[PDB]
RNA sequence: CGACUCUUAGCGGUGGAUCACUCGGCUCGUGCGUCGAUGAAGAACGCAGCUAGCUGCGAGAAUUAAUGUGAAUUGCAGGACACAUUGAUCAUCGACACUUCGAACGCACUUGCGGCCCCGGGUUCCUCCCGGGGCUACGCCUGUCUGAGCGUCGCU
RNA sequence: ACAAAGCAUCGCGAAGGCCCGCGGCGGGUGUUGACGCGAUGUGAUUUCUGCCCAGUGCUCUGAAUGUCAAAGUGAAGAAAUUCAAUGAAGCGCGGGUAAACGGCGGGAGUAACUAUGACUCUCUUAAGGUAGCCAAAUGCCUCGUCAUCUAAUUAGUGACGCGCAUGAAUGGAUGAACGAGAUUCCCACUGUCCCUACCUACUAUCCAGCGAAACCACAGCCAAGGGAACGGGCUUGGCGGAAUCAGCGGGGAAAGAAGACCCUGUUGAGCUUGACUCUAGUCUGGCACGGUGAAGAGACAUGUUUUUUCACUGACCCGGUGAGG
RNA sequence: GGUGGAGCCGCCGCAGGUGCAGAUCUUGGUGGUAGUAGCAAAUAUUCAAACGAGAACUUUGAAGGCCGAAGUGGAGAAGGG
RNA sequence: UACCCACCCGACCCGUCUUGAAACACGGACCAAGGAGUCUAACACGUGCGCGAGUCGGGGGCUCGCACGAAAGCCGCCGUG
RNA sequence: UAAGGCUAAAUACCGGCACGAGACCGAUAGUCAACAAGUACCGUAAGGGAAAGUUGAAAAGAACUUUGAAGAGAGAGUUCA
RNA sequence: CGCGACCUCAGAUCAGACGUGGCGACCCGCUGAAUUUAAGCAUAUUAGUCAGCGGAGGAGAAGAAACUAACCAGGAUUCCCUCAGUAACGGCGAGUGAACAGGGAAGAGCCCAGCGCCGAAUCCCCGCCCCGCGGCGGGGCGCGGGACAUGUGGCGUACGGAA
């Protein structure tokens, strides 16, 4: 928007964290069922919560 | 032209985030939520979606202070004592 | 089956009137000693005119006879008043053009307006553009006296209450011809939302009773009891007759 | 009385429930004071309540409310089953002098509809199946 | 639709049975409450009548 | 024997049926029957050496002390520890702690404005200014203080 | 088509008109006051606006001997009660009103060719269509009759008018300017046409690359016959040669949509009113809050009741102000 | 017979959510159509070099061109994050 | 008998509503798995069994923490009904 | 004997804590959910709302040689497979 | 034109408390339909049900007769079997539809006001000490307050009670 509130700003920050990949060692735990983050998100694609 | 012709002129929000649900629903020219129901005191829960309402009742958060409650309770809810030292 | 138009000017919230750049309301400056004793003065400061009326207002400043002060009013202008002009009120004031007085000082056949219907409501009867009301005779006890407004009825009014002389300006209003729906729909914008209006002829049978018809027809009388639910209540009103 | 509020005549359906206007209210206008006057002050605990004057328009009830964690009622007996936490808002459940008159309970022939705890349980024991484990 | 001689047989289930069957698999298990209460209170009271008064 | 087409079979794909499992449900019993202005339910935002999600937690933040337990934790590091040590880890949990919203509470929801007290710097209360701590929501009870009334009087 | 200026009616002096609201001493018009507000009708200008108040409305200081409830009063009974008198609004009765809804007819004879009929007779009604206008966007018969325009015209324009079924603010007649409004004719123009031709661009076409969908019982050459009364298959004939490419629109009663028509259903909705049953609202009476004082009157009785009228101000109501004489 | 890698059936009785071709059935899968329809709105590309396993499509140079300042140019709002 | 092929004769595509369907009537590309007369109560008749002018059965009761039990057994309760 | 008041026990519990069981279902079944499920995702919003279990016993999860730009292969090896 | 009682009534960031919200299977007040059934439908029925709203508890409500009965009489409430699909309701149609007694589970009863008696015999909050303190209390001491005579405490409440 770039006249963004705070709360509006912080809601973005969160959001921008959660995208990256997974550790690729998290792959060797024991009892894993997990490869491939499936909870990823793209700009054009699924637009945010809002 | 009412459609892919009017669902182009779509700027502006109705909606935002309510500061009480955290759902996008807070109405801004309205000034209530619509989904708690926000300047409104009491939560606006229904007995008519059960569906809705198991969405968020007791036991879909955290709990982090009724989920103690309950541990107090099985052992006594004794307070002010500690267990015999070394 | 749908709620007629004439039922909806009663929510309001659209049929509601149209008054941001009002001047304020057009009053006549309350009692006290110097009304029902004495005779106040005061000076003409201006003749602006508001939005929504025919008749131009006058901010006439007197003093308060109490506190240091200059209370200011609004009074529909008497036809002639002019700047600086000194304006005199109340029971002791002299009979001419502007000055308010108690219709019971004032002789019959005396030409008055902005005149009050109950005593101290500051100014209700006969200020439109151009009307005027008659004092037509006195009753010295029972303190009433008998008065003619502009629709031609004749109304018993206790002769305390108070009315200025003269004439409303702003006469003839109404002699010149709108000549375009533009001037009329700029007209009404300064009033409330009540334009272009349509006939119940040409709406369907669910918004309007005169509604339907393969021709555009009434189809019942056009006359309707006075005793009717809202919504039926259309047409000429409870009409004694009907025609020229 | 009571006007049905809907929003015009109105009440859509059968011509049986057709009304709006002539109805009346299910509980008395003492039990709507003793409300009020508890509603208001919900730390206090509605006790009782008399009639002192009333007009066409008015009927003027007045309500003895009780401070239920005052130590004069907290320590003298008799007078602290009010503080237990049974008797909260007595008149919202219906449970003061008038406002049991409503529920129409009693002994005897008169009162046969309310036989079971309430005018409720009355019949949650009539239209319910007694399926044994046996038959 | 009735055919050929039976009985006119008015059955209460017009209203909302479904909703509101009480099932008796309690009836065991209530036997069972029931007699540690009546042994319960024979013991508490222990020389007395245990029928009662 | 040309290719194509069809049928059948051998194998190979495509697909996920069947079958065998099951830290999940459903049903029926039993015991208990445990929220919140000392701030709940719910929501937000944070917190791991490498950590996104679930989960667990709250700037003391993948836990704190304590008590049992008694040598691990682990995907890889990395480590303290002396495993003759509260002693690694787990369980319990009774000591302590509890970011921001939220009945939410100084006024407002922008995250903005204040007031009143105190304690640091500033001052040498000199007022700001800067930092830090405690209050300041509505309703109502009992008491307390200050009051108002040509209300009833009394004394003057 | 609507709107529109304009014309016109209609209610209303504020405890008002219209109107909202579930409810308040609530709100809209209204920061208003008849040159204003609300409710309709027609639709500039010009020229006009004819008859009908019997019908349905509306309305009217209108008689309510018509009826008519709750209470109220009266009488019999032992009492539930029963029977009396009386009587509000609306209904019944009587006025007004058509720029309210709307209405505005049928027969014979009679003039010097014939015809037509000024003229004269009945009948009916609430008046019986006046000024105008017409085969018009209104005329069934209908390609009405005459003229004009054409070589030729169910078209157009102009006249004619017993007009199935025109016509006066349900507006009549006109009409400059204006119109992406409807027609007809003429000049100019033209591949619209006689009658087609060629040229250009992008396609389609072939290739590399990439690659869908609707649809599909099985399928796919015909004649005739029968047949659920129009076959691809069946009977009898005709015949049949792999795998395909560009086209093509005869056939698959091709695809697309449990037909929008029609009929049934004891299935619905939207709207209407002289359907049945109700309702908000409003008009009227009773009872309650509801008092004080004054006169006076009738009816019954030999006090009661009905109370009519004029005052009062403490409830109640509205008005104003910074509650200032 | 084969592959498959952990459980299974006969008889006497009892109990069922018990047998599918079909419901424009439900879910999943896969064909024929078919390597077909198609990748045709705004005039336009070409040469050389570089990089590279690999160049009609990147990059640089050169040439031809269009948008033509009511822009395909230079900056903002809301929206996006 | 079942795989392929050959021949002579026979032979129209199933489901359905229908007086009548191969129908120029409708559903159906194909294949997997899913998929539709159930339970409760109340009668009625038939049938099997116990007892028989009687016969129960429920609710209770007496016997368990059930492993099998929330079973089985027993009770002037057994007749209050 | 009304117009005032208090009261344990048998009685009810598809929420909650903690358990036990089954002539139940067995991954299109059983709750929507055996898994990061009221999650992903749609809708402005009220709301809607999925799919998705199984290597082996132990990762012993294919070192090395070789072809290829690389994906993929050929040998080799691991394994009861 | 003052000072003083009391009665009304205000203001406190005054001393001390307390109420709101959540859950909602069961529970208690109120509100309250329409599909549906009747082969149509309007009464009826669905149904005092769904939704709406309020309020609680570990259970709630109810509860110690203004009862039942007609008997040689029973004796608070709640639940189960029964009464019985019966008495009654109903376009007497569709359909609706209790109770009493009897058996059993359980079993518990009690307080006020008033009328009176008693020197207000009473209660609250302060301040000092003694004990106790993680459900704030007891003991004593105070011309420390205040409530209360418009009525607190003891006996007493209909089964009778007081004297
Ligand atoms: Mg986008
Ligand atoms: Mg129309
Ligand atoms: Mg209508
Ligand atoms: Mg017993
Ligand atoms: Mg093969
Ligand atoms: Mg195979
Ligand atoms: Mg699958
Ligand atoms: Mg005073
Ligand atoms: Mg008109
Ligand atoms: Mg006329
Ligand atoms: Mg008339
Ligand atoms: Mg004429
Ligand atoms: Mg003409
Ligand atoms: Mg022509
Ligand atoms: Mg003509
Ligand atoms: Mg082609
Ligand atoms: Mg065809
Ligand atoms: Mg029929
Ligand atoms: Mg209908
Ligand atoms: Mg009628
Ligand atoms: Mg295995
Ligand atoms: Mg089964
Ligand atoms: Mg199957
Ligand atoms: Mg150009
Ligand atoms: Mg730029
Ligand atoms: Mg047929
Ligand atoms: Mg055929
Ligand atoms: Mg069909
Ligand atoms: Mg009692
Ligand atoms: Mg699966
Ligand atoms: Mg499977
Ligand atoms: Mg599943
Ligand atoms: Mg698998
Ligand atoms: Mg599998
Ligand atoms: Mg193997
Ligand atoms: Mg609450
Ligand atoms: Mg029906
Ligand atoms: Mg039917
Ligand atoms: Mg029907
Ligand atoms: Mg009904
Ligand atoms: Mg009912
Ligand atoms: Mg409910
Ligand atoms: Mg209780
Ligand atoms: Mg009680
Ligand atoms: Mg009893
Ligand atoms: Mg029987
Ligand atoms: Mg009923
Ligand atoms: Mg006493
Ligand atoms: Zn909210």
């Amino acid at each position: 928007s770039s006249h963004k509130t705070f709360r509006i700003k912080r809601f973005l920050a969160k959001k921008q964290k959660q995208n990256r990949p997974i550790p690729q060692w998290i792959r060797m735990k024991t009892g894993n069922k997990i490869r491939y983050n499936s909870k990823r998100r793209h700009w054009r694609r699924t637009k945010l919560g809002l | 032209t009412k459609g892919t012709s009017s669902f182009g002129k779509r700027r502006n929000k109705t909606h935002t985030l309510c500061r009480r649900c955290g759902s996008k629903a807070y109405h801004l020219q309205k000034s209530t939520c619509g989904k708690c129901g926000y300047p409104a005191k009491r939560k606006r829960k229904y007995n008519w979606s059960a569906k809705a309402k198991r969405r968020n009742t007791t036991g879909t958060g955290r709990m982090r202070h009724l989920k103690i409650v309950y541990r107090r309770f099985r052992h006594g809810f004794r307070e002010g004592i500690t267990p015999k030292p070394k | 089956g749908r709620v007629i138009r004439g039922q909806r000017k009663g929510a309001g919230s659209v049929f509601r009137a149209h008054v941001k750049h009002r001047k304020g309301a057009a009053r006549l400056r309350a009692v006290d000693f110097a009304e029902r004793h004495g005779y106040i003065k005061g000076i003409v400061k201006d003749i602006i005119h508001d939005p929504g009326r025919g008749a131009p207002l006058a901010k006439v400043v007197f003093r308060d006879p109490y506190r240091f002060k200059k209370r200011t009013e609004l009074f529909i202008a008497a036809e002639g008043i002019h700047t600086g002009q000194f304006v005199y009120c109340g029971k002791k004031a002299q009979l001419n053009i502007g000055n308010v007085l108690p219709v019971g000082t004032m002789p019959e056949g005396t030409i008055v307006c902005c005149l009050e219907e109950k005593p101290g409501d500051r100014g209700k009867l006969a200020r439109a553009s151009g009307n005027y009301a008659t004092v037509i005779s006195h009753n010295p006890e029972t303190k009433k006296t008998r008065v003619k407004l502009p629709s031609g009825s004749k109304k018993v009014i206790s002769s305390a209450n108070r009315a200025v002389v003269g004439v409303v300006a702003g006469g003839g209003r109404i002699d010149k011809p709108i000549l375009k729906a533009g001037r009329a729909y700029h007209k009404y914008k300064a009033k409330r939302n009540c334009w272009p209006r349509v006939r119940g002829v040409a709406m369907n049978p669910v918004e309007h009773p005169f509604g339907g018809g393969n021709h555009q027809h009434i189809g019942k009388p056009s006359t309707i009891r006075r005793d009717a639910p809202a919504g039926r209540k259309v047409g000429l009103i409870a009409a004694r007759r009907t025609g020229r | 009385g009571r006007k049905r509020p809907v929003p015009k005549g109105a009440t859509y359906g059968k011509p049986v429930h057709h009304g709006v206007n002539q109805l009346k209210f299910a509980r008395s206008l003492q039990s709507v004071a003793e409300e009020r006057a508890g509603r208001h002050c919900g730390a206090l605990r509605v006790l009782n309540s008399y009639w002192v004057g009333e007009d066409s328009t008015y009927k003027f009830f007045e309500v003895i409310l009780i401070d239920p964690f005052h130590k004069a009622i907290r320590r003298n007996p008799d007078t602290q089953w009010i503080t237990k936490p049974v008797h909260k808002h007595r008149e919202m459940r219906g449970l003061t002098s008038a406002g049991r008159k409503s529920r129409g309970l009693g002994k005897g022939h008169k009162f046969h509809h309310t036989i079971g705890g309430s005018r409720r349980a009355a019949w949650r024991r009539r239209n319910t199946l007694q399926l044994h484990r046996y038959r | 639709a009735p055919s050929r001689n039976g009985m006119i047989l008015k059955p209460h289930f017009h209203k909302d049975w479904q909703r509101r069957v009480a099932t008796w698999f309690n009836q065991p298990a209530r036997k069972i409450r029931r007699r540690k209460a009546r042994q319960a209170k024979a013991r508490r009271i222990a020389p007395r009548p245990a029928s009662g008064p």
